[PDB]
């Protein structure tokens, strides 16, 4: 469109040479009874009305 | 574990006749007491539902393991006292000596069975 020569850029980059390494972990909340998983359970109720 | 099994009758006729002792003490103490009804409870039947659970499922180290947590039957009046108190005293005086009486010779059998299986390994 603008016609060779009739146009002219340069570019410029700033670059990452720094080896990172990461590792992550992640834990799905479980606070809602309702996605609770649950292996064991003991529920002890005592009422002794007078 | 057999060595359970083995001393499990002793130990629970241990602890029953401990428990009966805290029972007639108890009825002992509250003599006094208008309206006390005088409470036992029947030693053999005990001792058969004793005689005779589920620890949870620990799946890692940070789970934590599950946590722990008798029928007293009405003694017959023989007078019948003013202030609706049941407990007489010659009876469960005698009560109270022959559960010590017993309590000892519980000890005496279990330790009879603890030192026999002791001198067996002795050596």
């Amino acid at each position: 469109i603008v016609g060779n020569g009739n146009v002219h850029a340069q570019v410029t980059a700033q670059l990452d040479f720094a080896n990172k390494e990461q590792t992550e972990e992640h834990y799905s909340p479980n606070g809602d009874a309702s996605k609770a998983t649950l292996r064991s359970r003991q529920l002890n109720i005592s009422e002794q009305v007078g | 574990d057999r060595l359970d099994a083995a001393l499990r009758f002793q130990q629970e006729a241990l602890n029953l006749r401990a428990q009966r002792q805290e029972i007639l003490a108890a009825n002992i103490a509250n003599a006094d007491t208008p309206g006390y009804q005088a409470r036992d409870i029947d030693f053999a039947s005990e001792l058969k539902k004793v005689m005779v659970g589920v620890a949870l499922t620990l799946t890692s180290s940070h789970h934590i393991p599950a946590q722990a947590v008798v029928d007293l039957l009405y003694r017959v009046p023989d007078q019948p006292s003013l202030d609706g108190n049941t407990v007489d005293m010659d009876r469960e005086r005698t009560q109270f000596a022959d559960n010590s009486l017993k309590y000892q010779m519980g000890l005496t059998v279990l330790g009879s069975q603890l030192k026999g299986m002791m001198n067996v390994l002795q050596g």
